[PDB]
RNA sequence: GGGCGUGUGGCGUAGUCAGCGCGCUCCCUUGCAUGGGAGAGGUCUCCGGUUCGAUUCCGGACUCGUCCGCCA
RNA sequence: GGGCGUGUGGCGUAGUCGAGCGCGCUCCCUUGCAUGGGAGAGGUCUCCGGUUCGAUUCCGGACUCGUCCGCCA
RNA sequence: GGUUGCGGCCAUAUCUACCAGAAAGCACCGUUUCCCGUCCGAUCAACUGUAGUUAAGCUGGUAAGAGCCUGACCGAGUAGUGUAGUGGGUGACCAUACGCGAAACUCAGGUGCUGCAAUCU
RNA sequence: GAAGACAUUGUCAGGUGGGGAGUUUGGCUGGGGCGGCACAUCUGUUAAACGAUAACGCAGAUGUCCUAAGGGGGGCUCAUGGAGAACAGAAAUCUCCAGUAGAACAAAAGGGUAAAAGCCCCCUUGAUUUUGAUUUUCAGUGUGAAUACAAACCAUGAAAGUGUGGCCUAUCGAUCCUUUAGUCCCUCGGAAUUUGAGGCUAGAGGUGCCAGAAAAGUUACCACAGGGAUAACUGGCUUGUGGCAGUCAAGCGUUCAUAGCGACAUUGCUUUUUGAUUCUUCGAUGUCGGCUCUUCCUAUCAUACCGAAGCAGAAUUCGGUAA
RNA sequence: GUGAUUUCUGCCCAGUGCUCUGAAUGUCAAAGUGAAGAAAUUCAACCAAGCGCGGGUAAACGGCGGGAGUACUC
RNA sequence: UCGAAUUUGGGUAUAGGGGCGAAAGACUAAUCGAACCAUCUAGUAGCUGGUUCCUGCCGAAGUUUCCCUCAGGAUAGCAGAAGCUCGUAUCAGUUUUAUGAGGUAAAGCGAAUGAUUAGAGGUUCCGGGGUCGAAAUGACCUUGACCUAUUCUCAAACUUUAAAUAUGUAAGAAGUCCUUGUUACUUAAUUGAACGUGGACAUUUGAAUGAAGAGCUUUUAGUGGGCCAUUUUUGGUAAGCAGAACUGGCGAUGCGGGAUGAACCGAACGUAGAGUUAAGGUGCCGGAAUACACGCUCAUCAGACACCACAAAAGGUGUUAGU
């Protein structure tokens, strides 16, 4: 009853959020973003790699679910459940129509054709652009050749090219890979739920010596 | 919609030229007079073979009338009118709205 | 206004018509096509308020048609005599212009009086003739 | 039967055909509009400003 | 249906402004305008008396009726295929003065300056504007600054 | 497929931005006939918004009953 | 052809994952214009697989039944 | 230079937490007969400048302070965009030529200036 | 003989009167009809940073309401949160602190507003008179709405000032006719007085199809002028839907992803389905089905030769060259 | 109007018509009557039939419903 | 069907909104859902068709507003003709300089509004589930809220910021400066406002470029169905689909090229000669190198030129070059 995601591939209209002038979507398919082990500590996996786009396209809903399903169950299967961190880094926002024409014999005495042919929202769908990460994996370095044969795997559930790209950074964060090294060999990073918080020179005194201790403990 | 039976106002009666005191009423129009040019012509026309031979209004739209009020100058006698907004409802009697109290 | 126009198509159920000068209540409504290729014609059966007959009419449905403002108004009794009731309004006004009901209403109404009930009486008005539809009792402030 | 609605097609070139042409300016632009009590008075200066060139070169 | 009301289409043209809302300065009620003078027109939408439509924003016009709260301005406007002289009583939190003129009075005045100071010697007073000439000749030198030859860099992922 | 109406205690329903009557269950009174008073009983179809407050004003959803879906 | 829902003892019918009642008649007691009462029998919860610890109950498939929409000049 | 009265621009002036304030001026402060206003002389009104106090207001300073302001060849000539091609590509889109050119970010600095009149160790 | 000033007859007046006459029975429109109003308007957006800008585009709104919800002045600060106080609790009243508006301003939406444009109090009628000018729509016509003045007369405040309705953007109506107010002025033409009538200036009674006819159907007995500007065939573009084919492989297959299948996804092809559109044809291209007859396509049911199997034989299934 | 014979033709007069020798001020023309006026004229009372009120009529046009309980009953 | 409700001759009666009808809207002289003849009548038509010699010069519109307006008119625009007043300017689909105005593209969300993923630290007179507890405004875990510091992703009807392109004004003689006349306006006041007298400043007189004359008036035709291309863009799965914005075209236009074609590329046209080219080409058709140079590809469906007349996902120790 779904239509192909050929008719919907291309960004050929506006954003269409659901918002109040919506007020009827159907809710998204996927639903979970972050698997694999989410509360993992941010040394403990070192290596990123990124599933990116390289057309500029909309992708599904629905082609999301079964991306991030094919890759879950992949890595969890030749790897172990809790010896990655998977992140979905797109989110279905934009809103599909559709104007919904009856199948019937003689329809035409009642189609009314293309008469007020505003559509109704039937999906929901997200606008990537030319180098937009849709998946990002981390782990440790014994895993490189088991996430990039997932990241691979869940490709073909997806429509256009993308390519797997080995990040020069730490993990999820924004730094090289020996600039994090140097950074946390001071104490000048301290570790959160899953993330890490850093240290500025700005701010007040008093709290930057409350926090982070280690650092001025030189 | 509330008008108070009095208004200060002015009086171009040539006498006063200011602000009097004016009692107020509301405009009725009257009944039609025969003799009256158009009456007189209608009739003429209506005469006879023909039958109606004037247009007769049926598509009514407004369901309100504007309202006029009629001041009278309480010191020389001369009149002014004036029109309001259209209002569903309409009253001279001054019952004036008051803040604090119950429903 | 006293009256004012409308639509066949936007009048519908229990609503005032005007039917031959008369004010009425709408019972029931029916559309059907003139032929395939015209508009549809409504007829409307109602029934009058004061008066209790059944009045219908068949008009085209862009037609239009006269509508009457009935008001409903809530009065305490003081007395019936002679076959006109006496009423007494919010603030303390007091009508005695009311004829009395004549039916089954007027008799269960005559008799609540004669065995002392307080009783509340609601009155329309509709195209300047004045009638007593209904009565209740104050099942409090007594 | 439906037909074109609205454009603004060939307006811009059948504009500049006798072109966009300035309006003609003139020494003394008109005085209305301009405030009364202003030009109640301005009269009156005009008026003595003309006797007294009168009485100057007569 | 359409709509085309008196301020349609104005919402973000009469918004305030970002952290300067509130009760305009004294220095718009303190500036004198003349018959002549020339001004642009700004509307401010905190005051609802005496606005502009919204054509005549950032319109500049000339002065030819002062009021007591308002100025009288014409502006040219075209209507069709000529312009058209439009006169319009704005108050004066909606107006002020364009500042091309102020600098060509500016102009004007050190250009008379010119003239008058070299009238007395004659020499070739040139006192015409003239736009950005070629830049002419010159001998850059390399003592302290050796040429550092430079070439593309490869291509690299960055993310 | 589209449009209209519909849901209130068991029933009839009424209504201002939940009332009675007849049902039910007790009690009391007096026939010829009775009548009265108490109670238990209603998320006003449902869910939101608006509003001091919504049966009432609006939107969305459900159920049921209707009326059209024609010319070739 | 397609869609939607349905399936309980001989019959009707109640089922939140932890098969009851009524009707038919088995027996006994009880008696005109033939009753009542008391103990009875009676299901593979349409069937087949998986989940659970155990599915009438949850899910998937099949069968069956009942609704709704559908050819041309 | 401090303070007061009236200001202009309206945070470099605001906010948070501390510290300091000679002199003068503001301020808190004392009082209810009169004018006046309140449930309440708390605000407002009036009287005294006396009985007192810098505790507060106010002013200034401090803070790897929040905010705000300025600058940078910091990001970045990046994103975007006007013009051109019988350029590439199935397409989506993308390079090049002649031009214009951001925002976030990062870093550095700053934290009221001033007009008129009066007055002050 | 009967009847008799009654019938009859004549002229007016009321009723009845499709038996008959005359006429009418909107427009837009992805053909028309039904539906809706995109027909007079308003807010935001589409709208591409001056202005303008379409669709039966999207989200909504209007035919009202208000003697205060208008005008002037004075005092005060709101939503909310925290901490307290008998009954009193989630919500009654009182007190303090924080509080850039997160409230309120009649309504739809968008702007604007903090010693206010908000809340409370005091006084009022400028929601008045006389005609001009200007802005929007625009032909630079009308109507509606609005802006700034002039000449009066007022309100308010100590005053500066402010006020010609509603904080701003919507909230509405020609000619003819009737009627009201003013001037108590002009005319009734042989001359006067008084009624009556007609004029001048300013309003009201209304046309919502909103620059403004007085208006029910049917026609399969039908007619005329036209139209491929416009529908019902084929053909053409498209392929949602229909049909057919792939890729990936979680699983089914005792065990085993792929012998045979294959979920969640995703890429295509075809014009033997039905839609969508209106390009051609309305001075006509004979629109069901069947019978008859020829040829073409292959996406192969059988026959020929083969490959694979969960092919022992028999039977069967999958696939290749093949029309 | 129905359409030989045979056998039957049920219920309903609310509506639309049709029809009354009923009862009688509600609607109520012209002429006529009265009042006011100087008259044109204005205002009232009175006011025929028909409408309106009250009956009849279906071999007149026509019409012939729902919810519960146990075909039946309410 | 054929002895009668039979068939039929002649005479006679009924005539057009009339006749006659065992009823079909049948028949009424080949005419009937109103006969025929003549006249009114050359009835009207916003609708179809046609509209008669040559050459020269200029040369469109399918757009604005109103209309029972949507196949039509009026009005404005576009066009022609007649000119008139002057003689190089009170010009310009252009640039520069100076100065405004805007809220799109982009960007932002550890900035407001709204949406949204994930943990962390806290708050329980201040949650809910379990377990331990006599119970406890008890305890221990877990899960929800709220707060604090972070984190991932977004917005046509969100925004602090904010382009490019378009867009207003100015670049003097109708100017600047000095002095002092008028007034019933205005000021406390010759204070100011406006218009003036007299005097000074001239060809670099106030940026560039070009001017082909500049300005003005009257009158009237046709038109008021448009369509296509690049870019921006709306509805739609899409369309040789429907609807907008700027420009250029076709219509109205031939010529060279794209084999062929309204719109594409090049270039716009008096009659000829010579030369050179544009776009496109140079094996032969076919005018022009079977030129030169470096590589790649062998297809048992090769490929061969924009608009344009199609092909994708996925694969291949085919072959080549790379990381
Ligand atoms: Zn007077």
């Amino acid at each position: 009853a779904r239509r192909p995601a050929r008719c919907y591939r291309y960004q050929k209209n506006k954003p269409y959020p659901k918002s109040r002038y919506n007020r009827a979507v159907p809710d998204s398919k996927i639903r979970i973003y972050d698997l694999g082990k989410k509360k993992a500590t941010v040394d403990e996996f070192p290596l990123c790699v990124h599933l990116v786009s390289n057309e500029l396209e909309q992708l599904s809903s629905e082609a999301l679910e079964a991306a991030r399903i094919c890759a879950n169950k992949y890595m969890t299967t030749v790897s172990g459940r809790d010896a990655f961190h998977l992140r979905v880094r797109v989110h279905p926002f934009h809103v599909l129509r559709i104007n919904k024409m009856l199948s019937c014999a003689g329809a035409d005495r009642l189609q009314q054709g293309m008469r007020g042919a505003w559509g109704k929202p039937h999906g929901l769908a997200a606008r990537v652009d030319i180098g937009q990460i849709i998946f990002s994996v981390r782990t440790k370095d014994s895993n490189k050749d088991v996430v990039v044969e997932g990241l691979r795997r869940a490709r073909y559930k997806f429509p256009g090219q993308q390519k797997i790209i080995l990040s020069k950074k730490w993990g999820f964060t924004n730094l090289d890979r020996p600039e994090y090294l140097k950074k946390r060999e001071a104490g000048e990073v301290k570790d959160d739920g899953a993330f890490v918080k850093f240290l500025s020179k700005k701010g007040s005194l008093e709290n930057n010596i409350r926090e982070f201790p280690e650092y001025f403990a030189a | 919609v509330n008008v108070p039976k009095t208004r200060k106002t002015y009086c171009k009666g040539k006498t006063c030229r200011k602000h009097t005191q004016h009692k107020v009423t509301q405009y009725k129009a009257g009944k039609a007079s025969l003799f009256a040019q158009g009456k007189r012509r209608y009739d003429r026309k209506q005469s006879g073979f023909g039958g109606q031979t004037k247009p007769v209004f049926h598509k009514k739209a407004k369901t309100t009338k504007k309202v006029v009020l009629r001041l009278e100058c309480v010191k020389c006698k001369t009149r002014a009118q004036l029109t309001l907004k259209r209002c569903k409802h309409f009253e001279l009697g001054g019952e004036k709205k008051q803040k604090g109290q119950a429903l | 206004s006293a009256t004012y126009p409308m639509q066949c198509s936007a009048l519908r159920k229990n609503g005032f018509v005007v039917i031959k000068s008369r004010p009425c209540k709408i019972v029931d409504m029916s559309t059907s096509k003139t032929g395939k290729h015209g508009h549809a014609k409504v007829h409307l059966v109602a029934i009058d308020i004061f008066t209790g007959k059944k009045l219908e009419d068949l008009s085209p449905s862009t037609h239009n048609m006269e509508v009457p403002v009935v008001k409903r108004n809530e009065y305490q009794l003081l007395d019936i005599d002679d076959g006109f009731l006496s009423l007494m309004n919010m603030d303390g006004d007091t009508k005695d212009d009311v004829k009395a009901p004549e039916g089954e209403l007027g008799d269960s109404l005559q008799t609540a009086f004669d065995e002392g009930k307080d009783l509340m009486v609601t009155i329309i008005s509709a195209m300047g003739e004045e009638a007593a539809i209904s009565f209740k009792e104050a099942a409090r402030t007594d | 039967a439906k037909s074109k609605n609205h454009t603004a097609h060939n307006q811009t070139r059948k504009a500049h055909r006798n072109g966009i042409k300035k309006p003609k300016t003139y020494k003394y632009p008109s005085l209305k509009g301009v405030d009364p009590k202003f030009r109640r008075n301005h009269k009156h200066a005009l008026h003595g400003t003309a006797k007294a060139l009168a009485a100057a070169k007569k | 249906g359409k709509s085309h009301g008196y301020r349609s289409r104005t919402r973000y043209m009469f918004q305030r402004d970002f952290r300067k809302h509130g009760a305009v300065h004294l220095s718009t009620y303190l500036k004198v305008y003349k018959v002549g003078d020339i001004v642009d027109i700004k509307a401010n939408g905190s005051i609802q008396k005496g606005m502009p439509h919204k054509f005549y924003q950032g319109k500049t016009g000339v002065v030819y009726n002062v009021t007591k709260s308002s100025v009288g301005v014409i502006i040219n406007k075209m209507v069709g295929n000529r312009y058209l002289e439009k006169r319009l009583n704005l108050r004066v939190e909606h107006i002020k003065h364009s500042k091309c003129r102020q600098e060509f009075l500016e102009r004007v005045k050190a250009n008379a300056a010119k003239r008058a100071e070299a009238k007395a010697q004659g020499v070739a007073v040139q006192l015409k504007r003239q736009p950005a000439q070629p830049r002419e000749s010159r001998i850059v030198s390399t003592e302290g600054n050796v040429p550092q030859t430079l070439a593309p860099v490869p291509y690299e992922t960055f993310i």
